[PDB]
């Protein structure tokens, strides 16, 4: 996250980090005890992945961390239908052993298609992660979060030569300086509805980070909520 | 109706008969006694901070 601030322990208890070929390469959010929702571009078919919930400072030990292995990975069926576009940039991770929910390990709420979209339209959400705090800069040790306003589609569309589909949305500031960035992918874009946070987006991609005239592009969760609930059903 | 302020529903609102309103909440919560607000029905309901952060208040 560029131009954000340190979260306090437990401020975003649904946030998790993903470790693998690279440590802390992406973020993700807790759907329930056994499932994490993240970005598909973070989990190429093959490689082994680990999830750490209740994570705050990547180089320290808070004794709130819960490490789990990923036994199943489900990227959206349409991701990579069209080469190098990032449309449908969402994936689901199933954990080998359930997480123990507590103040530092709590699911994010997921409304239905209609309400997720209404919550997004409130126009202000938070993004978080351990990604770069500077374009091409260092990764963060302490979880970062940043408030970002929703961007009108026409402005979004004109900010880049790349395609922005209806499964995406823009968020960021016209003046730049603040944005999610590399390493933040899979992490959540969340909207607070009277104290209760809802998953409204998934950190997906962008052109460089925090540059004036550019915005963060997010996967629009409203379009995938039925898919998420269907696949993450607890038995 | 749900038209204004989500029909006073803290979480979800659905339009019923005679311009009436039927509220609801997301998993882990329960529609209070006043059929409006949402209350924790489990130890750790989704989307809520329970750490309170820091340590300096009346509590
Ligand atoms: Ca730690």
């Amino acid at each position: 996250v560029v131009g954000g601030e340190d979260a306090k322990p437990g401020q975003f208890p649904w946030q998790v980090v993903l470790n693998g070929k690279v440590d802390a390469f992406c973020g993700g959010s807790i759907v329930n005890e056994k499932w994490i929702v993240t970005a598909a571009h973070c989990v190429e078919t093959g490689v082994k992945i680990t999830v750490v919930a209740g994570e705050h400072n990547i180089e320290e030990t808070e004794h709130t961390e819960q490490k789990r292995n990923v036994i199943r990975i489900i990227p959206h069926h349409n991701f990579n239908a069209a080469i190098n576009t990032y449309n449908h940039d969402i994936a689901l991770l199933e954990l080998d052993e359930p997480l123990v929910l507590n103040s530092y390990v709590t699911p994010i709420c997921i409304a239905d298609k209609e309400y997720t979209n209404i919550f997004l339209k409130f126009g202000s959400g938070y993004v978080s992660g351990w990604g770069r705090v500077f374009h091409k800069g260092r990764s963060a040790l302490v979880l970062q979060y940043l408030r970002v306003p929703l961007v009108d589609r026409a402005t979004c569309l004109r900010s880049t030569k790349f395609t922005i589909t209806n499964n995406m949305f823009c968020a960021g500031f016209h003046e730049g300086g603040r944005d999610s960035c590399q390493g933040d992918s899979g992490g959540p874009h969340v909207t607070e509805v009277e104290g209760t946070s809802f998953l409204t987006g998934i950190i997906s991609w962008g052109e460089e980070c925090a540059m004036k005239g550019k915005y963060g592009i997010y996967t629009k969760v409203s379009r995938y909520v039925n898919w998420i609930k269907e696949k993450t059903k607890l038995t | 109706t749900c038209n204004i302020k989500n029909g006073r529903c803290e979480q979800f609102c659905k339009n019923s008969a005679d311009n009436k309103v039927v509220c609801s909440c997301t998993e882990g919560y329960r529609l209070a006694e006043n059929q409006k607000s949402c209350e924790p029905a489990v130890p750790f309901p989704c989307g809520r901070v329970s750490v309170s952060q820091t340590s300096k208040l009346t509590r």
